[PDB]
């Protein structure tokens, strides 16, 4: 993938996710990596393995 | 590795698994000499008859044992 | 039998437990997403002022 | 740690009274010890990692 | 290897050593698997109900049987002499040999 | 099985790989270094062994309180897992500048 | 360990076949 | 402190903690795995002392 | 854990064992604190005549 200029490889499951407000989109773990994204596009969620 | 300077402190915290994986490895060995000497201790302290009905002079005919009890401390 | 051969860097090698590379799964898409079709904000009209 | 304490030191011909002619009923103290024998078994890939 | 020692000496056979693998005495050994090493249950001997009596080791009073500079042997009285063990307060018929 | 193996070695006091001896004797013997024969009576062998009874179930009763046998097991596994979180964490530390 | 293995106790000192294995899964 | 409670508990041949056997006696026991009973005669007893 | 040992075996209680913690035989066994690390002082028995 390469999702809005983060690059990375991995699998996509979709899970209705919560509480992203308006402005923070991309969800990070604790280590720097990348653990959960939204398309601003779709107004849709995943999380990323 | 640092000076006081804050210019180091901010350089140091990208390193900072370094300084946290020193900090555990001298506990692992300040844990080592704790539960060593404690077992020091727990070999000779499990010494009994301590009876104080103590006194500071020899009885047995064995001699010195009050007096070579501790003056060889204050020699070393 | 070519890449045990590769490792210990000696033919026939001997016996033992060959810890190997490890080859990650091959993923299969190109497959990115961006934010859809915006306005050009022309730099070039704000450097050659 | 600890400190023991008893009584009735140092007498004379008839030495001292015995505290420990003991005529109990035995107890037996469980006492558990713990010894390690083996790490956890530990691998690194140097690619991978 | 401190553990080997102790399954080797403490838990297969039997001791002549004195404070090994615990402390006081060691009446069994057990041995069970535990995760990441194994442990073991060392069954030591604890005394209760303390008493008292007097004693004289040494011998260095009143030899009846004659000529007695006998030794290694505790001493209570009310017989004529008794030894006891280290651990429960009694009389024995004479002293051990 | 070689735990059980090695506690059974001493359970069948028939035929025993601790010393050749039988361990209904056994008991009495690691105690006459410090008590005596005559003491024991053969009266408190069932009472040891009853204490043994009393002890195997407060074994396993005192074990599930939080015990210094459990003590250092929890910790070596943290130990461990301490150790692997810093050498994980090590990972994405940013040495370099980017 | 001869087979000819049963799981009761014969000798007076109990539970050394519960307590063989019972601590094991407490564990 | 503990090695003075170490110490004297062997000091007090009434009531000790090296085996409970008293000193005087015990300077003779560890010599008669090598030397004879008879031979110190209780002489060299206060020799050895 | 060899000092463990040797306050064990050798200081605390009698030996059964021979040429251990120091030659010969061992007549006492005695025991000082001393800066960084305790110290014993092995009574050997030496013979002249």
């Amino acid at each position: 993938y390469d999702l809005y200029g983060i690059t990375g490889q991995g699998v996509f499951k979709e899970v209705k996710a919560d509480y992203y407000n308006s402005w923070q989109t991309l969800l990070y773990d604790v280590n720097g990596n990348l653990n959960g994204f939204r398309d601003l596009t779709t107004n849709k969620t995943y999380t990323i393995r | 590795v640092c000076g006081d300077n804050t210019a180091c402190r901010q350089q140091l915290v990208e390193y900072g698994s370094f300084c946290v994986n020193v900090n555990a490895i001298l506990n692992e060995v300040n844990n080592l000499l704790d539960n060593m000497q404690l077992q020091v201790a727990s070999a000779l302290m499990q010494g009994v008859t301590i009876s104080s009905r103590s006194t500071c002079a020899e009885d047995g005919n064995g001699p010195s044992a009050i007096r070579g009890r501790s003056a060889i401390e204050d020699l070393l | 039998t070519s890449e045990i051969k590769c490792k210990t860097q000696s033919m026939l090698p001997s016996t033992g437990v060959y810890e190997l590379s490890g080859y990650t799964v091959q993923p299969v898409g190109v497959v990115y997403r961006r934010v859809a079709n915006l306005p050009a904000c022309n730099i070039e009209e704000w450097l050659t002022a | 740690p600890y400190t023991p304490m008893l009584v009735n030191d140092s007498v004379q011909s008839v030495d001292g009274l015995y505290e420990m002619q003991i005529p109990t009923n035995f107890t037996i103290g469980h006492h558990e010890e713990f010894i390690q024998t083996r790490s956890p078994k530990v691998t690194i890939d140097c690619a991978a990692f | 290897a401190q553990a080997i020692e102790k399954v080797n000496e403490c838990v297969k056979s039997q001791t002549t050593r004195i404070n090994f693998c615990g402390n006081g005495n060691h009446i069994l050994s057990l041995v069970q698997n535990a995760p990441y090493g194994l442990y073991f249950i060392h069954f030591s001997y604890v005394p209760i109900s303390f008493t008292t009596a007097n004693v004289s080791p040494g011998l260095c009073i009143s030899g009846d049987r004659g000529l007695a500079p006998k030794a290694g042997y505790f001493v209570q009285d009310d017989g004529e002499w008794k030894f006891t063990g280290s651990s429960y307060y009694y009389p024995e018929p004479i002293t051990d040999k | 099985g070689y735990t059980t193996g090695a506690t059974a070695a001493a359970m069948f006091p028939p035929w025993s790989a601790a010393a050749g001896v039988p361990f209904s004797l056994s008991v009495q013997y690691r105690i006459n270094g410090l008590g005596v024969t005559m003491n024991v009576l053969s009266e408190n062998q069932k009472m040891i062994a009853s204490a043994f009874n009393n002890a195997l179930g407060a074994i396993q009763d005192g074990f599930d309180a939080t015990n210094s046998a459990l003590g250092k097991i929890q910790s070596v596994v943290n130990a461990n897992a301490e150790a692997l979180n810093n050498l994980l964490n090590q990972l994405s530390n940013r040495f370099g500048a980017i």
